């Protein structure tokens, strides 16, 4: 992203970016995936190199996303992914829907949105359940870092809460003198830095009233700081037991080694870069003081290294084991209310679909408008950008798409895909409508397309062959099936004229325009009809 | 009597307890793992609605359904041939609730009214969302004339408007059905509740129900009356317009969960000494039922417990996935289905393996027929198969080239040799053992470490127990057994700075285990146990150890005696502390004692004798055991120091040192875990047993009369005994 690069260097770091991510494991990129669902919707200059590894990744690891089990050694899907992804998609889908035709940028883009498309499972459902702290501000493009700190300082805590950091008071007053034995200080009477001596030999009964505060006040805010994203934090017995059996030596419990459960790891690593941030955040303030010399570790938590990690790791484990040692009990910041599964919006093909069937009618109003100034000698019309955009990405989109997701769309989980591939009956008849629809946009057009006609032949006829026919005649809302019988019937009349017009005239102007896309283009549709029709009895 | 025990359509027959008979080898039918009969015990499950709340249009509408339902109950009697009269006997063709709703017996009437609730409730429950098509619907009213002759004593016209209008889709009609085996299942609840079990016949006398039964075995002419019932009221719901929408119905797969114990598969393989180390051989296997199974060729080294084909040890072949096996899985031939035989081909020489089904040679995805191209020949190959959850297979070595089949057609021209080519004697067929033994801890074995820690001149000797593999992925947390391998012996006749004398004397031992901080103590278990201990559970608890009381009684019946027997004498250490959080300052020290002259096992914990104490029979052989489960790295270590006036546990071990005081760690002590990873020798000949039912006057018979032996290898310090 830097810009002050030349060319070949540029594109030795394309090429490398590349390789590597190329070669690396599936689960590692969703980390640089998170900024690129960010930075590859804007589409400039720059986001070229982001729609080729983008593309790569999906077409390499497409088999993981659509399984649900994937490969079984790389894993499956954790849903945080395939919601990103389903970001990624939409985005660049409707930015390149809204942005003017360039050639080189719309080939280029092409490959990678219709390769998410693949890999995105059709059935998927949207998540219903949303993130905290989306740090996309922290990202920010200028600075490279924004170290926001979320606001604790509302809630309060209880007297539990009060014992507990007496207890854990006690508790680091203790390693606070555990570290002094370990050092070399020494009881006496003068207080001397070289010699070894504190003035704090005297016991916690009398220990002095403002040091606790030290770990009070920073403990404090980071309990609330966990409070406030949605803690309901409770006691147990084991507390009433610590109380029942009721400048010094102490001995420490010994406490790493005690492992912990995955979610309280990856629940101790996201408050790790909560606090981070605030810690970055007051260390960037200080920078801004001093104006100048700036610090190489303000860099994101996320592209820091493991070893300076370990600093706010060691704190994060420690205090979280010693939260259960006094017997409280952690829980979910928010817990689902309802799954909305029965929609069958909540799919993704549907929400996918529907998205085509406007964009199609959009485009059926266009081919109208421009049937209407058809007759006037320049079609300079400013919809050509937008059936360029249509023609050269979202029907060979729809190409992509099906010839991916055959057996999806062909399997109504009856046997086939035994792992599943379920359309829904109305989903299929509503494709067929799509089909259909298609069919009357695409029917005696091919002079006004500028070659493009050649592709909407071949997704035209693979659509053909491509059908849930049976399905759509037994089950279907039947002005779909009077809209798919008007547009056969209207074949079938062509088919008849075609009949006349080639026998009153052996060889072959608007008729002879319709005549070119009937000898050109019907008879490889009625071929893949009828084979279709045959093959599947319907 | 035990006859009326047996299941209705099922039939009674004496059958061998195990497995396998005496019969062929080539009509052997090797068994894989049985499914759990779960289906022994018939237990209603109603489930519960009294969370379900009625929809107001339901409770608006039900009113009206349930007294036209009734009314048209009394019509499907009536039907019958069923009478109103005021005698409530049923025999007479007279009842007093034939009658209408407000004039038969108001709480029956509330019954039907609360159980076409539940039948409504219950309908929500399902997932039967209702909802209503038109109002216009229930605002008209069609109900068909019925004569007074036909109809009851009530002027009430019960028929309601033509049903035959009205069809139920095949989804609602199940949901419908499995509805109706809800009631059924609150019938018998109901009976339960009374105290009414499932026999043969009506016995007031004996109080038993005949009818208790699962839905999909019970009797038709019931089946038939929840029919009616069924028929009755769907059809009355619909025609009243209350539409019902079906809830979704996703396919589910459960995939034989259902088997005994962990076992998903058992390994079926020849004797080592039978491997092949050059030339070219065949053999069949035919598949009786179509199952995940696997055939194919493994060496010497692999191991009964891991699947075929994971491993670099077997290569073998798997049918419903057409799925070839050797270090992963990867595609090849087709699906067999039962009947179909798979028998394999090999060529030591140029290192090749090649399959077939029903005599047609498989060929990979691409067109190589070559199943496995190329392998080293190490220390060779022998035939194996793998036998899934309700699977039956037979393997044919060739022993009579006859009984091959397809080999004349594939196999025979090519040169192939069957595999049993020119023996004189029957081949010995090993399997994978289903009980698990304790032996010792492998050095290889990367979840388990054991060190042995010399005893210094201030330190006991120790045995400490580590987990390399904590902490990281695939690392599967399991409770593990483990023990010493030698046992204390009890004395065979029951008697009924230390003392120097007492100590000489004496014969009660000692040893101590501690478990070391950061391995909770909830999970870890410390006593003794037998040589009978087999019992390998995921989940472990003092409860359901397995015991039994021998009560010897005199003469009239007064039990002069009651000895309990068990195999397992543990205590939980989690339940030994005494102050919560308290032993996380120190290792926590359990200390088992034993007396061999009483045969009393008391524990001390903390220097503190727990309340805990058992009593063993004369000569018993206990073995010291730690069960435990990992939440730490270091888990848990062996001592064998001496409290006061206590001899060490080596004396009471080793005979050669009976009489001294100093503890001793022997190197022929060592710690052992239970495991399955071990093979079994199916007997080549088995004894000849005959069943047959002479009469029902004489019963079944059963008849052994030619004798068989095998001399058996006695381990003595392990108690154990082996062919
Ligand atoms: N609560 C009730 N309200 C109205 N009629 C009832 C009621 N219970 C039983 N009857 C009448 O008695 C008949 C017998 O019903 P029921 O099934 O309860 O008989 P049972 O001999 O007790 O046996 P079981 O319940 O085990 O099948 C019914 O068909 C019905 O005519």
């Amino acid at each position: 992203k830097g810009c002050s690069l030349t060319k070949a260097q540029r594109d030795s770091i394309e090429v490398c970016l590349l390789s590597i991510c190329g070669q690396l494991r599936p689960s590692m990129m969703q980390h640089l995936l998170r900024r690129l669902v960010f930075d590859v919707p804007l589409l400039n200059e720059h986001a070229k190199m982001p729609l080729k590894l983008l593309t790569n990744h999906y077409e390499r690891c497409w088999k993981y996303y659509c399984l649900p089990g994937g490969w079984g050694n790389f894993g499956a899907a954790s849903e945080e992914e395939l919601h990103l992804s389903r970001k990624l998609f939409w985005g660049i889908f409707d930015a390149l829907s809204q942005k003017k035709y360039e050639q080189e940028l719309f080939k280029l883009a092409l490959p990678c949105l219709s390769a998410v498309a693949g890999a995105l499972p059709p059935d998927y459902m949207e998540s219903n359940y949303v993130s905290m702290m989306e740090k996309q501000s922290s990202m920010d493009s200028e600075g490279n870092f924004n170290p926001q700190p979320v606001d604790t300082s509302n809630i309060t805590i209880p007297e539990k809460l009060e014992y507990f950091i007496n207890k854990y008071a006690e508790h680091s007053h203790d390693k606070w003198s555990m570290d002094k034995l370990a050092n070399g200080w020494i009881y006496g009477e003068i207080y001397s830095d070289s010699s070894k001596v504190q003035p704090l030999m005297k016991p916690y009964k009398l220990l002095s009233e403002k040091e606790k505060e030290i770990y009070r006040w920073p403990i404090k805010e980071s309990l609330k700081t966990m409070l406030a994203w949605g803690w309901r934090i409770e006691r147990t017995r084991e507390g009433d037991s610590m109380a029942l059996y009721n400048g010094y030596s102490p001995r420490a419990i010994d406490m790493s080694n005690v492992t912990l459960s995955r979610d309280l790891h990856a629940m101790a690593e996201m408050m790790a870069e909560n606090y981070h941030n605030i810690w970055a955040k007051k260390k960037k303030m200080e920078l801004e003081s001093k104006g100048g010399g700036n610090h190489p570790l303000l860099v994101p938590y996320d592209t820091l290294t493991a070893k300076e990690k370990a600093k706010d790791r060691e704190k994060a484990q420690d205090i979280l084991k010693f939260l259960q040692i006094n017997g409280y009990a952690v829980s979910r910041g928010f817990k689902d209310l309802e799954l909305d599964t029965p929609s069958i919006e909540k799919r993704f093909a549907y929400s996918f679909l529907q998205q085509l069937i406007r964009y199609v009618d959009e485009a059926h109003q266009y081919i109208l408008e421009f049937d209407g100034g058809s007759r006037g000698k320049g079609e300079h019309f400013p919809y050509e950008q937008e059936i360029k955009f249509f023609a050269k990405v979202v029907l060979p989109l729809i190409d992509q798409y099906f010839k991916n997701h055959r057996l999806y769309f062909l399997s109504a989980a009856s046997r086939p895909l035994c792992s599943g591939g379920h359309a829904s009956n109305k989903e299929k008849e509503m494709v067929t409508s799509l089909f259909c629809k298609l069919g009357v946009l695409v029917r005696h057009r091919i002079s006004l397309f500028g070659n493009d006609a050649t592709s909407i032949v071949n997704c035209l006829h693979i659509l053909g062959q491509t059908l849930d026919a049976r399905t759509v005649m037994k089950t279907g809302l039947e002005s779909v099936k009077s809209a798919l019988r008007a547009f056969l019937d209207n074949a079938a009349e062509d088919l008849e004229k075609t009949m006349e017009n080639l026998k009153q005239g052996q060889f072959t102007k608007g008729v002879t325009q319709i005549i070119n896309y009937t000898t050109v283009a019907l008879l490889p549709m009625l071929s893949s009809l009828f084979e279709h029709i045959g093959q599947h009895q319907f | 009597p035990c006859y009326e025990a047996v299941l209705p359509k099922e039939k009674l027959k004496v059958e061998h307890s195990r497995e396998y008979k005496q019969e062929r080898t080539y009509t052997r039918d090797l068994l894989g793992p049985t499914v759990s009969l779960t289906q022994a015990a018939f237990t209603p499950i109603p489930v519960d609605t009294s969370q379900i709340v009625l929809p107001p249009h339901l409770e608006r509408i039900r009113e009206k359904l349930a007294e036209n339902i009734h009314e048209l109950w009394v019509m499907n009697k009536i039907e019958l041939g069923w009478q109103y009269g005021p005698v409530r006997d049923d025999n007479k063709r007279q009842h007093p609730c034939l009658v209408e709703f407000s004039k038969l017996p108001e709480q029956e009437r509330n019954y039907n009214l609360q159980m076409s609730l539940e039948t409504l409730k219950t309908l929500l429950a399902l997932g039967c969302h209702v909802g209503i098509s038109d109002e216009h619907a229930e605002d008209k009213v069609k109900k068909m004339k019925l004569p007074k002759n036909y109809q009851l004593t009530s002027g009430y016209k019960p028929a309601p408007m033509d049903l035959s209008f009205i069809k139920l889709t095949p989804s609602q009609e199940a949901m419908v059905d499995k509805l109706a085996e809800n009631a059924h299942n609150v019938w018998a609840r109901d009976r339960i509740r009374q105290g009414w079990t499932y026999g043969i016949q009506q016995d007031v006398k004996n109080r038993r129900n005949p009818r208790l039964v699962p839905y999909t075995l019970l009797d038709d002419r019931t089946k038939k009356s929840n029919k009616d019932s069924l028929r009755e009221a769907v059809r009355t719901l619909l025609g009243y317009g209350y539409n019902l929408e079906a809830p979704d119905q996703d396919h589910a797969a459960r995939a034989e969960v259902c088997s005994g114990t962990g076992e998903r598969f058992r390994i079926f393989r020849a004797e080592k000494t039978y491997a092949v180390k050059a030339g070219r051989w065949y053999f069949e296997f035919e598949t009786v039922t179509a199952g995940d199974m696997r055939v194919g060729w493994s060496r010497p080294g692999c191991q009964p417990d891991q699947e075929l084909g994971s491993d670099e040890r077997a290569f073998a072949f798997d049918g419903f996935k057409a799925q070839r096996w050797h270090q992963g899985n990867e595609h090849y031939g087709r699906s067999w289905q039962a009947g179909d035989v798979v028998g394999c081909m090999v060529d030591m020489n140029e290192h090749t393996m090649m399959f077939t089904l029903n005599g047609e040679i498989l060929l990979d995805d691409s067109g190589s027929e070559l199943a496995f191209k190329d392998f080293d020949v190490g220390d060779g190959f022998i035939p194996v198969c793998s036998l899934g959850v309700a699977q039956v297979g037979r393997m044919n070595f060739g022993k009579d080239v006859s009984t091959l089949k397809y080999f004349t057609i594939c196999g025979l021209q090519e040169g192939y040799e069957p595999f049993a080519v020119n023996t004189n004697r029957d081949i010995t067929m090993w399997l994978s053992k289903r009980l698990p033994q304790f032996l010792q801890v492998p050095s290889n074995h990367e979840h388990i470490e054991v060190t042995r820690i010399d005893g210094t001149i201030d330190s006991s000797p120790c045995l400490k127990v580590t987990q390399k593999s904590f902490g990281s992925q695939n690392s599967n947390t399991d409770i593990m057994f483990y023990r010493l391998s030698m046992p204390i012996e009890c004395a065979e006749v029951f008697s009924k700075r230390d003392d120097y004398d007492f100590l000489m004397q004496t014969s009660t031992y000692y040893y101590s285990v501690r478990i070391f901080p950061g391995q909770e103590p909830a999970n870890v278990w410390v006593g003794w146990i037998t040589s009978d201990f087999h019992q390998y559970d995921t989940g472990f608890d003092l409860d359901r150890v397995r015991t039994v009381t021998v009560t010897l009684g005199d003469e009239k019946g007064k039990v002069h005696e009651s000895i309990k027997r068990s195999n397992c004498y543990m205590v939980c250490a989690g339940e030994s502390m005494s102050p919560g959080q308290g032993r996380n300052n120190n290792g926590l020290e359990i200390g088992c004692v034993v007396d061999a002259a009483s045969g009393l096992l008391t524990f001390i914990a903390n220097g503190k004798e727990l309340s805990t104490y058992y009593q063993v029979e004369p000569s018993t052989k206990l073995f010291p055991a730690v069960f435990a489960q990992a939440t730490s790295p270091n888990v848990f270590q062996f001592e064998l120091g001496r409290i006061k006036n206590v001899m060490p546990l080596s004396a009471g071990l080793f005979k050669s040192e009976h009489k001294n005081p100093v503890p001793q760690c022997p190197p022929r002590l060592h710690v052992q875990f239970l495991s399955h990873v071990l093979w079994s020798r199916m007997p080549n000949q088995f004894l000849k047993v005959d069943v047959s039912r002479i009469s029902e006057r004489q019963g079944w018979l059963v008849q052994c009369l030619d004798p068989l032996q095998f001399m058996s290898l006695h381990i003595p310090e392990e108690n154990r005994s082996v062919d």
